């Protein structure tokens, strides 16, 4: 149940006040809302080179308070988008903007959006902290790790307009070890940060193959078609041709399949048949004649939708004396066998399968801090909160306090920011 | 599939 008021003393943000006239093509953005009776109307997007964007006070996620001289807080769809289509052109308008409510949230991740956000603050006192004489890391981690993704692109962007540098550099030297992994992880985005990790995990003639199938069969369409164009941006050759360079055989056929990240999306109605059938063939392929038929395997596990293979691999059930976790145990082995153990686990449940990974990189000796830092940096807008419900519920302890007793320092302080409590 | 309106 998101806030929702139509009362403008009883709002959280910032109030901005914009003064727009009407240009050929109207005046440039996409307004969103106003369907369930109390819905906000927010910005959904700014069309560049148009009135409201060149303007440059309108922003993404703003909420329009008021139209004209007239408040508009309540008031449905259709009767702001008349206020807007009954001007004519050369006409101004009058918006007045909240910034401080955002759009496109999940509401399971552990860190939001800071409420009074402001870019240059917060790029002042981080620069301050830089150079204080023994560097304020407590600074900079309670800035950055209370602070949204693209929060933090705002602080980068800022940092860079005041002193001429970029901040990922200021921070790569003023910081050092586990910690200097984190921050530098939290400035990137999604898309740099995890096209940066496939990258690592590929460097050299070895291959890290355990980042590479934690990334690649966690990952949706979107963030995966997202990811194809930021790593061809970065290192100038498509995702796919590393993939081939480091991997091969069913292995490589399966994590080039699921790159592709061209997944069907979910439908509307159920198939019973297709599930029904797609079960029958999964153990058909394997379990029923020796051997394996793999590309059976890779065929269906990554061209279906998620919750149709939830509802297969439940159907499997009904075919096979193993499940689909078993039956992949018995029928293939070494890497192959671990990216279809970790597939099958993001389908059924990806919170808990971030559970359980975060579990192994801490309940031996030491700490697998490259896996520990990727998935508090990734999951920490996404599905943190769910995480660490599954987490508590399993192993009956909070992951805050295995955080808190597999590190130490200031990243041990950054991380649990990143999880938010113990629950 | 959201409401949305270019203005
Ligand atoms: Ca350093
Ligand atoms: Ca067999
Ligand atoms: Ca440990
Ligand atoms: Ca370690």
């Amino acid at each position: 149940k998101p806030f929702f008021t139509r009362n403008p003393s009883e709002l959280k943000g910032k109030f901005i006040h914009t003064k727009l006239r009407k240009s050929s093509r109207g005046f440039g953005f996409t307004v969103v809302g106003g369907d369930e009776p109390d819905e906000f109307l927010q910005i959904k997007s700014l069309v560049l080179d148009g009135p409201a964007a060149l303007d440059g006070k309108m922003e993404t996620g703003d909420v329009i308070v008021s139209v004209n001289d007239t408040c508009v807080l309540g008031h449905t769809h259709a009767q702001v988008v008349k206020i807007f289509q009954s001007i004519p052109i050369g006409a101004s308008v009058d918006l007045e903007l909240c910034r401080g409510y955002p759009l496109g949230s999940s509401a399971y991740g552990s860190v939001k959006a800071y409420t009074n956000f402001d870019a240059e603050r917060d790029a002042l006192n981080i620069e301050t902290a830089i150079k204080t004489k023994g560097v304020d890391e407590v600074t900079i981690v309670n800035i950055l790790t209370n602070r949204s993704n693209e929060q933090r692109q705002d602080i980068a962007f800022a940092y860079q307009r005041r002193t001429k540098k970029e901040l990922a550099s200021a921070l790569k030297s003023a910081l050092s070890g586990h910690l200097e992994t984190v921050i530098l992880g939290l400035l990137k985005t999604p898309a740099q940060y995890d096209a940066s990790e496939l990258k690592a995990s590929m460097k050299g003639l070895g291959t890290d193959e355990d980042s590479l199938i934690e990334i690649i069969c966690s990952r949706t369409n979107q963030e995966l078609q997202e990811i194809n164009r930021v790593y061809k941006e970065m290192y100038k050759t498509d995702l796919e041709k590393d993939i081939i360079s480091d991997t091969s055989g069913d292995f490589r056929k399966l994590m080039v399949a699921l790159a592709k990240g061209r997944r069907a999306e979910d439908g509307s109605v159920i198939d019973y048949e297709l599930i029904d059938q797609d079960a029958r063939d999964l153990y058909d392929a394997g379990v029923k004649r020796k051997g394996t038929d793999v590309p059976k395997w890779i065929s269906i596990m990554t061209e279906r939708s998620v919750p149709h293979l939830q509802k297969v691999f439940d159907r499997y059930k009904s075919y096979s004396p193993y499940d689909m976790l078993e039956s992949i145990r018995k029928e293939v082995k070494g890497d192959l066998e671990n990216a279809f153990l970790n597939l099958v686990q993001c389908i059924q449940n990806k919170p808990l399968y971030f559970a359980d990974r975060l579990y192994d990189s801490m309940k031996g000796k030491g700490t697998r801090d490259k896996v520990l830092i990727r998935i508090m940096v990734s999951r920490s807008e996404v599905d943190m909160l769910k995480i660490r419900s599954e987490f508590k519920r399993k192993y009956g302890k909070s992951l805050y306090y295995y955080i808190q007793q597999d590190t130490k320092g200031d990243y041990q302080k950054a991380l649990l920011y990143l999880c938010g409590g113990d629950d | 599939t959201r409401r949305e309106t270019e203005v």
